[PDB]
C-alpha cells in the first residue's frame, strides 16, 4: 500500500577500485575505474584520460582484477559483487557496436558462513591457473580457471588460521603459492602454502612461518626477479624469501600508515605507496646485487614525492603519471616529475574528478531560480572537506528587459562596417518590422534605410560583399552597409507572397508555395541560379554551410506539408539525394544541420513537438539513424548559437532545450527558463556573448552559462563538514565543522593546516561558565556562517574545549520575528562513555556578526532538534523535550516523554514526532495540543542497523537500513484491532545498493503545477557515502501494477554484464535473511527502455493492457510507453 | 569487604553435591530448529525465569512428574519452564527450554524420587498453552530465534582500511594505563569511518559489543574482584545472559531482558539497570536496606546468584554479600543441605517484617571466611 518509484539523479562518484591493463584491445592502454555498481573504461593517452564505455553492473563491484590466461590477445576481466555474484567479462566490438560479454558467472556464497572481518580478497594466480577468493572465515575458496568452467564452480579449503589479514599469490614458482600474515596469541606470523588443484588441498609452503612486526598489514608480492614478498607495517617493511632476509626503519612513514600501493615498473623495481593522510611513498628496490646471474636485493630505500588527495586505490599509467583514486576527497591525476622540485614536491596536479561522497548534509535552496531548487552538500572529509552546489539545467543570467507584444523574429543585424559587433537587433512582429538599435543600454528604433517598414521580415543579416538583406513577405530586398541602398530587390514574377525563406553567407533560397526558387548573392546583384517545384508546400528550409568552404551548400533540406516528409537536395538542382517520411500528421516546423564535435547531423522539429535527429553525409547521401526525442509539446524552432567554441543547438519551445554533444553523443540539457519562443545570439558592444530570448510577453538579453546538464561548483574548506542548514532573511549558511588539532607540550592545541575556521572574517571563540598526551588528536568544532552569494566564510564561532556539536537548526521560534540559528551540543570526555552534559545555545546572525542569544544546560547530549510549530523540540539522549520560546528570549520546557531508545532522529509533519534509533526501532509518537503531552501511536522494533528515516506522508515512512536497504513501514489506521493499530506494518522492501545518509524534500526540477499534475507525488531526495543522489516518489496503484508488468517483460529483454538476475540484485539483502523487493519501482529499469532497440521494444510490450481510461486497448502500441516512460524522465 | 583471602575453592557451589554426589549423566547438547513449533512437556510447580545458560537443580517427588521425566529422558531429554509474569496461574507467553544433563532416582522413603539438574538452552514464545489431562500438560512451543548483528562499520567500512581492523590482544591483563589507553587508539582504529556517516565515533562505541562487554566487567569487578576470564564468554550472546542471570533484579526487568532479541540491546539494558541500580530491600517491606550493590561477591563461577533446591524440591536463587543489615538470625548454625561446602546457614529474617529474606553462613574451619557470607534470596528483595 506504498507503490513508490526511485530513481538516480546522480550517478555515484566515489572510487573503490582502479586497474590497468589491455582490455579494450593488446595496443591500447586502459584505465579500468569501478565507482560503485558502475564500470567505466578509460584509454590512457598522451592528453589524459579517454572514455570509452560506460556501463553499470548490477551489483556493488567488492573485487576487480585483470587476467590474461594462455591463447588470448587482450586481457579478460574477473568481477566479483558484494552479493558473491562472480564473473568473467570480455570486450568486444565491431566498429561502432561495443559490447561486454560474458565469459563466465555463477554466485560462489556459501549456505553457511560469517563473512570475514577483513573483508572479501580476491587475488588470481599470475600464471592465470586459478582464483583464490577468501570470503569466509577458516575457508580458502579456489575457482579452477578452465575453459569448461562456465559456471564458476568453486571448492573450499580449510585454512587453520581463523584470523587472516592479508594474502596474495607469489610469482615464481612452479606450483601456486599463496603468502599470507595471521593473527595469533603469540602474535602475527606470516606464512605460505602451495595450492594443488588435483589434489584439492594446501601443501608444504616453501619458505615456513616467520615472525613479523605485530601490526604488519598488508602483503606485497615482489614479482621476478626478485621474488618474494614485502610487509609493510606502521613502522618497518620487510622483505622475506626464505633465505633472504631484510628490515628497515625509515621515519618518515611513521607519521601514517600507509593503505594502498600500486607497482610502477614491470620488473618490480620500484613501488608506490600511498598512507591514510594523504602522501605518496616511493619504495624502491635495489638489484646491485648479481653473483652468477641470480638477481637479489640490497636495499630498500624509502622516498616521500609529495602531498595528493586521500587515497584509496593508486595506479600508475604511462610516462610519469598517476591516478589517485580518491573515496572520501576528489580523484586526481598527477604527474611524477623528478626535475620540477618547486619546493621539495615531486607531484604537480593535472586533473580533477569530481567526488561528491561523502555526503553527509544537504539542503534545498531557490538560490537563482525561484521554484527551482538547488541542493547544497557537506561533501568530504578531512582536508577535502567543501560545499558542493548542484544545479540541473542551463540558465539564464538576465541582463536586460524591453517589453514587447509578441515579437515573431530576432534577428542580429551589424548597421556599421567594420565594427567586428553587432550594432541592433532586427525584430519582426506580424504586421511590421521594427528594428531596435542596442550599442550600449540603447533601447532606440533606428529604422535602416534599406529594411522595408511595415512588412513581417522572414530573414534579416549581413550577406557577403558587406552588404545586407532582408528577406521580406513582398522581396528579397538587398540593402548597401555604407550607402545604404536597395542594390536589388527580387520580386516575385507572378506576384507571390514568400512562404519560407532561408539565406546563406553567399546564397539565398525562398519558397514561394509549392515552388522553389534558388538564387546566389553576387557582389551587388542577385540573379536566381536554378527553379523548381515539389509535391507538396514547402514546410520549412534549411541551406547552411558545413566544415569548409562556407560559399556554397552542397545540400539543402525542405520538409513536404501534404506529405510529413523531409528531404535533402543539392542546393544548383532538385535532385532528391535523399528522402525519409518520419512519422506524419503534424507537418515539419524547422531544419537545421549541425557539426557537433566534427561529425554532422540533421535535425528536424514536428510541429508536435518532437525531434528527430539524424546522420547526414557532407559529401553524398544521408543516413536515417531516426532518434526521435520529444523536446517539448510546442513547435520548435532551432538555432545555433557557438557560445563556447563549439556549435550548440537552442530548440527553443515549451520546454527550451540546448542540444550539444558530450564526447561524439548528442546530449540534451535544458535550459531554466519558463518559455521561449525566439533566440538570437548578440554579440553586440555593450553585451559580451550574450543572447537574446523573446518570449510571448518581452525580449530579454543575458548571458547563458555552461553547457552541462549538472553542475557542481565547490567551495573548499579544508576540514570536515558536519551540517548545513540555510537562513532566507540573512542571506547566509549555516554550516558546522571540526577539524584536527595536536595537543602541542604547551597546554595549547595548535592546528595542522589553514582551514575555514582559522581564514575567517571575523572570528569568535564560545565563553560559557555552566560547567593530554603530546601528539593526541583533539578536535575543535566551529560554526561558520557563509555568504550564499560569494561563498567566503563570514564568520567562524569556535565551541568550548571538548564540546562536540551535534544538530542545528535555523528556524524562527514563538512570536518572534526573529531567526536564530540552534545548536546543540555535547560535551564528551575520553574518561567517559556516555555524556553527563550538554548545551542548546542560541545564536543570531545581524549585522555581520554572530551574538548568543540564549544558552540552555542540559543533562545529555542533544542528537537532534526539529521545529514543530514554533517550539523547538529537542531530543536529549533518551527523553524527547518540547520547548516553548518565552517572551524574554529564554527556553522553558513545555512537555518531556520518556523512550527506552536514543532519539537519534526526529522526523515531523504536523503533529507527528518520528522517533528512531540507531537499532531500526522506529517509533511514532503524537503531540495533542488540547491536553500537551505526547501519545505513541504506533510501533516497530527489529532488530537492525538503520542509517537514516524520513516521513513520506502522514501515513509511510521511509527508511534505510543495513545492508545498503530501503524500506518503507505504513501504519493502518483503519484498523479495528488495537494491537494492530499500534503497530507499523512494512510494505516495501528494496536493495539500493548505497548507504544514505541523509533525506530531504524537495526536487531539482521547475515546480509546475501543470494543472492535471504528474503521475508521481512528492518527492524526496537522498545523498549516499559514494556520492549519490537519488529520488524517490509516489506512485498510483495502476501506475505501479503497469510499471511492474513493464519492469518483469524489460528482463526478458535487457542482458545485463555478468548475467545477474534483477530480482536477485534488488532483492531486500541482509547478512541473516533476504526477501525479494516489494513495493519499489526502479526507475534505472524503466528509464533503460527508451535505450532499447525497436525490434526490441516491439518485444517488451505485446499485452500490456495500456490504457486505463475506458478500454484496455490490447494493442497497447509501443509509443504509448515512450509518452509514460518520458513523464517519469522529466521528474528529475 | 574481606580482600585478598577468599579461600573457598569457588567451583564447588556449582557442582551441587547436596542434590546427591553420584548422579548419572547425560552426553551432551542438542538443538531445536529455528522458527519451529515443538511439542515441549511442561513440568509444573516451577515458578521462575530461567536465562538461558543458567543450571536449575530439580528435586522430584509426586508421581506424575516422576513419570514425566522418566518417559522424558527416555524420549529426548527437553521440558519447558515458562516465564510466568507478575500474574500467577499460568499466565506467561515466553519462556526458556530447559535440557537435562544430570539424573538420580532415588527409592528412598517409599518414594521414587528424582533429583535431577538441568540448564537453559533456548528462548520461546507459547502459542496456545495445551492442558493435558494426566497432569503434565504440553505446550505449543514456537522457537524464538536468536539475532547476532555484525560490525556497524562493515556498511559504511573503506575498503584499504579492513587489513588495519585486527587488534593485537589486550596488553597484559586488567590493568590501568594498560587500558584507558588501548581503548583509546581501539576506538580510533576500529570506528575511523564513522567520519563518512552523519554520527561521531563514541556514538558507534555506544552500540559496539566489545566496548559494552569492558564497561560491564569493569562494574562487576569493580563489585567482586572477578578473576579475568573467570568463564565469562567472549561471545556477546552468552556473556549477556550470564550477566542477566548473574544481575540482582525483579522479575520484570528479566522479563524484558528475555524478551530482547539482540546481544547489543541486551548489554545497553543491562548497562541501564546496572549503573540506576543502588539498593535491594526487602519486598514485603520496601522500607529496610538489607544490602547494598557494593557489599556483593561471587562464591560461584556463575555469580553472585545462582538456583539451589532445598531438600522439599523448592528452588530458591541466593544473592551473596558481605555485610547485610537489619537481620535477625535464628536457631543454631547447621548444616545438613547447604549448598557451599564447608558453611553451616542460619536463617535470616527482616528485622521488621520477618520474611525469609535468606541465610548467615557462618564457617566451620578456621581459614575460611569467617561467619560473614549472608545468601539473601528473591522472594523478599526488591531493588529500590
Ligand atoms: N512427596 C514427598 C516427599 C518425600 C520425601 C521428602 N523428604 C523429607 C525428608 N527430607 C530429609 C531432610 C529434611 C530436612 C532437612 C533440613 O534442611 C532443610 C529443611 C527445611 C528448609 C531448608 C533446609 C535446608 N535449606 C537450605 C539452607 C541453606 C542452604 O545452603 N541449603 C539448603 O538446602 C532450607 O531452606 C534435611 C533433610 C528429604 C525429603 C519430602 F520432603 C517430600
Ligand atoms: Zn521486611
Amino acid at each position: 500500500m506504498s507503490y513508490n518509484y526511485v530513481v538516480t539523479a546522480q550517478k555515484p562518484t566515489a572510487v573503490n577500485g582502479c586497474v590497468t591493463g589491455h582490455f579494450t584491445s593488446a595496443e591500447d592502454l586502459n584505465l579500468l575505474i569501478a565507482k560503485n555498481t558502475r564500470l567505466e573504461i578509460y584509454v590512457v593517452t598522451a592528453e589524459g584520460l579517454r572514455p570509452v564505455k560506460e556501463v553499470g553492473m548490477y551489483g556493488k563491484i567488492a573485487v576487480m582484477e585483470l587476467f590474461r590466461p594462455k591463447g588470448e590477445s587482450k586481457d579478460l576481466l574477473f568481477i566479483l559483487t558484494a552479493k558473491y555474484n562472480a564473473c568473467i567479462l570480455e570486450y568486444k566490438q565491431s566498429g561502432e557496436s561495443i559490447d561486454i560479454i560474458t565469459r563466465a558467472h555463477g554466485n560462489v556464497q556459501d549456505r553457511i558462513g560469517r563473512p570475514s572481518e577483513t573483508g572479501i580478497i580476491g587475488i588470481i594466480d599470475p600464471e592465470c591457473r586459478m582464483i583464490g577468493l577468501r570470503l569466509y572465515d577458516g575457508l580458502f575458496k579456489v575457482i579452477p580457471l578452465d575453459r569448461d568452467n562456465k559456471e564458476l564452480k568453486a571448492f573450499n579449503i580449510r585454512l587453520e588460521e581463523l584470523h587472516v589479514i592479508d594474502v596474495k599469490f607469489l610469482y615464481g614458482c612452479q606450483a601456486p603459492t599463496i603468502c599470507f600474515v595471521y593473527q595469533d596469541p603469540q602474535g602475527r606470523h606470516v606464512k605460505t602454502y602451495e595450492v594443488s588443484l588435483r589434489e584439492k588441498e594446501f601443501n608444504k609452503g616453501p619458505w615456513k612461518q616467520e615472525n613479523v612486526e605485530a601490526e604488519a598489514s598488508m602483503v606485497i608480492a615482489v614479482p621476478e626477479p626478485f621474488g618474494g614478498a614485502i610487509i609493510i607495517g606502521q613502522e618497518s617493511i620487510t622483505y622475506h624469501n626464505g633465505d633472504k632476509y631484510l628490515a628497515i626503519a625509515p621515519p618518515i612513514i611513521k607519521q601514517s600508515t600507509i593503505v594502498c600501493h600500486n607497482r610502477v615498473d614491470p620488473n618490480g623495481s620500484r613501488y608506490l605507496l600511498g598512507d591514510m593522510e594523504g602522501r605518496l611513498f616511493m619504495l624502491l628496490l635495489e638489484k646491485e646485487e648479481q653473483m652468477d646471474g641470480t638477481v637479489t636485493l640490497k636495499d630498500l630505500r624509502v622516498e616521500l614525492l609529495g602531498e595528493t588527495s586521500i587515497a584509496e586505490c593508486l595506479t600508475y599509467l604511462d610516462n610519469g603519471v598517476v591516478f589517485v583514486g580518491s573515496r572520501l576527497g576528489d580523484s586526481q591525476l598527477v604527474k611524477l616529475n623528478v626535475d620540477s622540485n618547486e619546493q621539495g614536491s615531486y607531484v604537480v596536479a593535472m586533473e580533477t574528478f569530481t567526488n561528491l561522497g561523502p555526503i553527509v548534509d544537504m539542503c534545498v535552496v531557490d538560490l537563482e531560480r525561484q521554484g527551482q531548487g538547488q541542493l547544497v552538500t557537506c561533501s568530504g572529509a578531512f582536508k577535502e572537506g567543501s560545499l558542493r552546489i548542484i544545479r540541473n539545467g542551463i540558465g539564464i543570467h538576465e541582463h536586460a528587459s524591453i517589453d514587447l507584444p509578441g515579437i515573431k523574429g530576432l534577428w542580429p543585424l551589424r548597421s556599421d562596417p567594420n565594427r567586428e559587433t553587432d550594432d541592433t537587433l532586427v525584430l519582426s512582429f506580424v504586421g511590421q518590422t521594427r528594428v531596435l538599435m542596442l550599442n550600449g543600454e540603447e533601447v532606440e528604433e533606428t529604422e535602416l534605410m534599406g529594411f522595408v517598414d511595415d512588412q513581417q521580415t522572414f530573414f534579416c543579416g549581413n550577406v557577403a560583399h558587406q552588404q545586407l538583406i532582408q528577406i521580406t513577405s513582398a522581396s528579397v530586398r538587398l540593402v548597401s552597409q555604407e550607402p545604404k541602398a536597395l542594390v536589388s530587390e527580387w520580386k516575385e514574377p507572378q506576384a507571390k507572397n514568400i512562404s519560407v525563406a532561408s539565406c546563406n553567407s553567399s546564397q539565398v533560397v525562398v519558397a514561394v508555395g509549392r515552388a522553389l526558387y534558388y538564387l546566389q548573392i553576387h557582389p551587388q546583384e542577385l540573379r536566381q541560379i536554378s527553379h523548381t517545384e515539389m509535391e507538396h508546400e514547402v514546410a520549412c528550409l534549411d541551406i547552411t554551410p558545413l566544415g569548409d568552404s562556407n560559399g556554397l551548400s552542397p545540400l539543402c533540406a525542405i520538409g513536404l506539408w501534404t506529405d510529413i516528409s523531409a528531404r535533402i537536395l543539392k542546393l544548383p538542382s532538385f535532385e532528391l539525394l535523399h528522402k525519409e517520411m518520419l512519422g506524419g500528421e503534424i507537418i515539419p516546423r524547422s531544419i537545421l544541420m549541425t557539426t557537433f564535435e566534427s561529425s554532422h547531423y540533421l535535425l528536424c522539429a514536428l510541429g508536435d513537438g518532437a525531434l528527430f535527429y539524424f546522420g547526414l553525409n557532407i559529401e553524398t547521401g544521408l543516413l536515417s539513424d531516426r532518434k526521435k526525442v520529444t523536446l517539448g509539446t510546442q513547435p520548435t524552432v532551432l538555432r545555433t548559437f557557438r557560445s563556447l567554441s563549439t556549435t550548440n543547438v537552442f530548440a527553443c519551445s515549451d520546454r527550451p532545450t540546448v542540444i550539444y554533444s558530450s564526447n561524439h553523443k548528442l546530449v540534451f540539457s535544458n535550459v531554466n527558463l519558463k518559455e521561449v519562443n525566439y533566440m538570437c545570439p548578440l554579440n553586440s558592444d555593450g553585451y559580451p556573448d550574450s543572447l537574446a530570448l523573446a518570449n510571448n510577453s518581452t525580449l530579454t538579453i543575458g548571458t547563458i552559462d555552461e553547457i552541462q546538464k549538472l553542475h557542481i561548483r565547490t567551495v573548499p574548506l579544508y576540514e570536515s563538514p558536519r551540517k548545513i542548514c540555510y537562513q532566507e532573511v540573512s542571506q547566509c549558511f549555516g554550516v558546522l565543522s571540526s577539524r584536527i588539532e595536536v595537543q602541542d607540550t604547551s597546554g595549547g592545541t595548535t592546528a595542522l593546516r589553514p582551514s575555514a575556521s582559522t581564514q575567517a572574517l571575523s572570528s569568535s571563540v564560545s565563553s560559557s561558565k555552566l560547567f593530554t598526551s603530546f601528539g593526541e588528536e583533539v578536535e575543535v568544532h566551529n560554526l561558520l556562517i557563509i555568504d550564499q552569494h560569494t561563498f567566503e566564510v563570514l564568520h567562524a564561532h569556535q565551541f568550548l574545549q571538548n564540546e562536540y556539536a551535534l544538530s542545528l537548526v535555523s528556524c524562527k521560534l514563538g512570536k518572534d520575528p526573529n531567526t536564530y540559528f540552534i545548536v546543540g551540543t555535547a560535551m564528551v570526555y575520553p574518561e567517559e562513555a556516555e555524556p553527563k552534559q550538554g548545551r542548546i545555545v542560541v545564536f543570531q546572525y545581524s549585522d555581520g556578526k554572530l551574538q548568543t542569544v540564549a544558552e540552555k544546560e542540559v543533562k545529555g547530549a542533544v542528537y537532534s532538534m526539529v521545529e514543530f510549530n514554533g517550539k523547538l523540540l529537542a531530543s536529549i539522549n533518551s527523553t524527547v523535550r518540547l520547548y516553548e520560546w518565552t517572551t524574554e528570549k529564554e527556553l522553558r520546557t513545555e512537555c518531556n516523554h520518556y523512550n527506552n531508545i536514543m532519539a537519534l532522529y526526529l522526523k515531523t509533519k504536523g503533529d507527528f514526532i518520528l522517533v528512531g534509533d540507531l537499532m531500526r526501532s522506529v517509533l511514532l509518537l503524537a503531540y495533542k495540543p488540547m491536553e500537551g503531552n505526547f501519545e505513541e501511536i504506533a510501533r516497530d522494533f527489529n532488530p537492525n542497523w538503520m542509517s537514516a528515516v524520513e516521513i513520506l506522508d502522514d501515513d509511510n515512512f521511509l527508511g534505510a537500513e543495513n545492508a545498503f536497504n530501503l524500506f518503507v513501514c505504513q501504519k493502518d489506521s483503519a484498523a479495528t484491532t488495537d494491537e494492530e493499530r499500534q503497530h507499523l506494518q512494512e510494505v516495501g522492501l528494496f536493495h539500493l545498493g548505497e548507504f544514505v545518509n541523509v533525506f530531504c524534500h524537495g526536487s531539482l526540477v521547475m515546480q509546475n503545477l501543470g494543472e492535471t499534475s504528474t503521475p508521481t507525488q512528492g518527492s524526496v531526495l537522498f545523498g549516499t557515502v559514494n556520492g549519490m543522489i537519488g529520488l524517490v516518489t509516489s506512485l498510483s496503484e495502476s501506475w505501479y501494477n503497469l510499471l511492474l508488468d513493464m519492469q518483469n517483460r524489460l528482463n526478458k529483454v535487457i542482458k545485463s554484464v555478468g548475467k545477474i538476475e534483477h530480482s536477485f540484485w534488488r532483492s531486500f539483502h541482509t547478512e541473516r535473511k533476504t526477501e525479494p523487493a516489494t513495493g519499489f519501482i526502479d526507475g534505472d529499469l524503466i528509464e533503460s527502455f527508451l535505450d532499447i532497440s525497436r525490434p526490441k521494444m516491439q518485444e517488451v510490450v505485446a499485452n500490456l493492457q495500456y490504457d486505463d481510461g475506458s478500454g484496455m486497448k490490447r494493442e497497447a502500441t509501443a509509443d504509448d510507453l515512450i509518452k509514460v516512460v518520458e513523464e517519469l524522465t522529466r521528474i528529475h | 569487604k574481606k580482600p585478598n583471602i577468599i579461600n573457598f575453592d569457588t567451583s564447588l557451589p556449582t557442582s551441587h553435591t547436596y542434590l546427591g554426589a553420584d548422579m548419572e549423566e547425560f552426553h551432551g547438547r542438542t538443538l531445536h530448529d529455528d522458527d519451529s513449533c515443538q511439542v515441549i512437556p511442561v513440568l509444573p510447580q516451577v515458578m521462575m525465569i530461567l536465562i538461558p545458560g543458567q543450571t536449575l537443580p530439580l528435586q522430584l517427588f509426586h508421581p506424575q512428574e516422576v513419570s514425566m521425566v522418566r518417559n522424558l529422558i527416555q524420549k529426548d531429554r527437553t521440558f519447558a519452564v515458562l516465564a510466568y509474569s507478575n500474574v500467577q496461574e499460568r499466565e506467561a507467553q515466553f519462556g526458556t527450554t530447559a535440557e537435562i544433563y544430570a539424573y538420580r532416582e532415588e527409592q528412598d522413603f517409599g518414594i521414587e524420587i528424582v533429583k535431577v539438574k538441568a540448564i537453559g538452552r533456548q528462548r520461546f514464545k507459547v502459542l496456545e498453552l495445551r492442558t493435558q489431562s494426566d497432569g503434565i500438560q504440553q505446550a505449543k512451543v514456537q522457537i524464538l530465534p536468536e539475532c547476532v548483528l555484525p560490525s556497524t562499520m562493515s556498511a559504511v567500512q573503506l575498503e584499504s582500511l579492513n587489513k588495519c581492523q585486527i587488534f593485537p590482544s589486550k596488553p597484559v591483563s586488567r590493568e590501568d594505563q594498560c587500558s584507558y589507553k588501548w581503548w583509546q587508539k581501539y576506538q580510533k582504529r576500529k570506528f575511523h569511518c564513522a567520519n563518512l556517516t552523519s554520527w561521531p565515533r563514541w556514538l558507534y562505541s555506544l552500540y559496539d559489543a566489545e566496548t559494552l562487554m569492558d564497561r560491564i566487567k569493569k562494574q562487576l569487578r569493580e563489585w567482586d574482584e572477578n578473576l579475568k576470564d573467570d568463564s565469562l564468554p567472549s561471545n556477546p550472546i552468552d556473556f549477556s545472559y550470564r550477566v542477566a542471570a548473574c544481575l540482582p533484579i525483579d522479575d520484570v526487568l528479566r522479563i524484558q531482558l528475555l524478551k530482547i532479541g539482540s546481544a547489543i540491546q541486551r548489554l545497553r539494558c543491562e548497562l541501564d539497570i546496572m549503573n540506576k541500580c543502588t539498593s535491594l530491600c526487602c519486598k514485603q517491606c520496601q522500607e529496610t536496606e538489607i544490602t547494598t550493590k557494593n557489599e556483593i561477591f561471587s562464591l560461584s563461577l556463575c555469580g553472585p546468584m545462582a538456583a539451589y533446591v532445598n531438600p522439599h524440591g523448592y528452588v530458591h536463587e541466593t544473592l551473596t554479600v558481605y555485610k547485610a543489615c537489619n537481620l535477625n538470625l535464628i536457631g543454631r548454625p547447621s548444616t545438613e543441605h547447604s549448598w557451599f561446602p564447608g558453611y553451616a546457614w542460619t536463617v535470616a529474617q527482616c528485622k521488621i517484617c520477618a520474611s525469609h529474606i535468606g541465610w548467615k553462613f557462618t564457617a566451620t574451619k578456621k581459614d575460611m571466611s569467617p561467619q560473614k557470607f549472608w545468601g539473601l534470596t528473591r522472594s523478599a528483595l526488591l531493588p529500590t
